[PDB]
């Protein structure tokens, strides 16, 4: 693609980054509403892509609670699928963060974060969905 | 499980052919036979398959029609009845079950026994 | 497995066994309580019927998986842009009728993330019931081995596999031989530890013979099929 334009498929459409994650489906698949949310690291950060700045950011820990880290996971695909989440500090030098609009109403998880340059708890959220990776010492 | 493969030979278009696959072994190894086709320079191609109580059958497009596939457990051997011939069938003709045709190195021969050649010119 | 020793129980607690008609056939990779990760050269038409699959979990032989022992597979899903002449886009996902029990014997390997700064040579381990010899059959055990990747620049070398790996491709193993995964071991893990997780980064999916010299193993690019994994089990799940 042209113009910093995003492949919706391999069948050569391609959309304009605004576009991408904005909670209308543009692309004949809906690719550019279903891969919003995305664990970033060994370390699990959260992170969405932001419409308006059409990049990947991490979540600030503003208001976040289970219920929001659940429906983070549904719209990854692991169902009812919840591990664990915890506040974390930020590592990545990122003047650039996802916080959540206590007031969103019933939109898509991705569509309840706006972008904004601070978090007021100084932390991300790390998010794990399901309980992977152990086996025998 | 051991397999033998027979039946190949030289028709004209149109004509008809009765391949056969013999097997020895486990009957639990025989639940799912398959014939497979490879002609030279080509990809290998599957042509059909069987389910041990014969109650699904399989086939190629390519095929689709002109083929049947039948087994008789007391034999434990599986046929394959082609008819209508074409040029494009010729090709060396290859009995397998999932475990032998599911390969990590496809370009692994398989066993001169499970194969039968199958010619067609005028 | 070439190589390799048998595993303990709970070793490899993501392992499946996939038999056909209750013959093994492919190895596979528990990521959810009913997702399996396998390759698409295991499920080729006539085998992409799920009515065929069964899958074994916290079992090492083969000889104590039974008739009924076993789950029965619901759905079937090949890499829609899966390529058979040269394997590209080797991966399936094969969802279970029934959702697996967690315990010491069963458990999920972790899906890759973004961003895990692999080491170029980074160590792994592969595991399966594969042949133990070149042409060998089928282990009765459950083998594992490890193996380091091999940076695709030097795997796609004149001397090694002459540009046929992709981006969707890793290689694995040593370029001396010796260790390798080998026939039966298609579509089973390929796994790292890094930050004290195992990753499952590839899938096996093809090589030239087993255990030679200059041609190791090659695997799916998991991280790179992560998006289409999830948006299967984002489309299942309503
Ligand atoms: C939060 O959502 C409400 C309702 O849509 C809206 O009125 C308000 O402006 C939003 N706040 C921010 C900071 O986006
Ligand atoms: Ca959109």
């Amino acid at each position: 693609c042209s113009n910093s334009g995003i492949e919706c498929d391999s069948s050569g459409t391609c959309i304009n980054p605004s576009n991408w994650c904005d909670g209308v489906s543009h692309c004949p698949g809906g690719e550019d509403e279903n891969r919003c949310v995305r664990l970033y690291g060994p370390n699990f950060i959260l992170q969405v892509y932001s419409s308006q700045r059409k990049s990947w950011h991490p979540v600030c820990q503003d208001d976040w609670n289970e219920n929001y880290g659940r429906a983070a996971c549904r719209d990854m695909g692991y169902k009812n699928n919840f591990y664990s989440s915890q506040g974390i500090v930020d590592d990545s030098g990122s003047t650039s963060f996802m916080k959540l609009n206590t007031s969103a109403g019933n939109v898509d998880i991705y569509k309840k974060l706006y972008h904004s340059d601070a978090c007021s708890s100084k932390a991300v959220v790390s998010l794990r969905c399901i309980a992977c990776g152990v086996n025998l010492n | 499980v051991q397999l033998q493969a027979s039946g190949g030979g030289f028709v004209q278009p149109g004509g008809s052919l009765r391949l056969s696959c013999a097997a020895s072994g486990k009957v639990v190894e025989q639940g799912l036979m398959g014939w497979f086709r490879q002609a030279p320079g080509k990809e290998r191609e599957f042509v059909s398959a069987i389910q041990y109580d014969t109650k699904l059958e399989y086939y190629a497009d390519s095929v689709k029609g002109r083929f049947t596939i039948s087994r008789d457990n007391s034999k434990n051997t599986v046929y394959l009845q082609m008819n209508s011939l074409r040029a494009e069938d010729t090709a060396t003709y290859y009995c397998a079950t999932p475990q032998m045709w599911v390969q990590r190195d496809v370009q692994a021969r398989w066993y001169w026994g499970q194969g039968t050649q199958v010619t067609v010119s005028s | 497995i070439v190589g390799g020793e048998s595993a303990l129980p709970g070793a490899w607690p993501w392992q499946v066994s996939l038999h056909v008609q209750n013959v093994h056939v492919c190895g596979g990779s528990i990521i959810t309580p009913e997702w399996i990760v396998t390759a698409a050269h295991c499920v080729e038409k006539p085998l992409n019927n799920p009515w065929h699959w069964t899958a074994f979990a916290g079992i090492l032989r083969q000889s104590f998986m039974f008739y009924g022992a076993g789950y029965q597979v619901e759905k079937v899903i090949s890499h829609p842009n899966y390529d058979s002449k040269t394997k590209n886009n080797d991966i399936a996902l094969m969802k279970l009728q029934k959702p697996l029990t967690f315990n010491d014997l069963v458990k999920p390997v972790c899906l890759p993330n973004p961003g895990m700064m692999l080491q170029p040579e980074q160590l792994c381990w592969i595991s399966g019931w594969g042949a133990t010899e070149e042409k060998g059959k089928t282990s009765e055990v459950l083998n594992a081995a490890k193996v380091l990747l091999i940076e695709t620049q030097r795997c796609n070398s004149r001397y090694v596999y002459d540009n046929l790996i992709t981006p969707a491709m890793i290689c694995a193993g040593f370029l001396q031989g010796n260790v390798d995964s080998c026939q039966g071991d298609s579509g089973g893990p390929l796994v790292t530890s890094k930050n004290n997780i195992w990753w499952l980064i590839g899938d096996t999916s093809w090589g030239s013979g087993c255990a030679k010299a200059y041609r190791p193993g090659v695997y799916g690019n998991v991280m790179v099929f992560t998006d289409w994994i999830y948006r299967q089990m984002r489309a299942d799940g309503e």
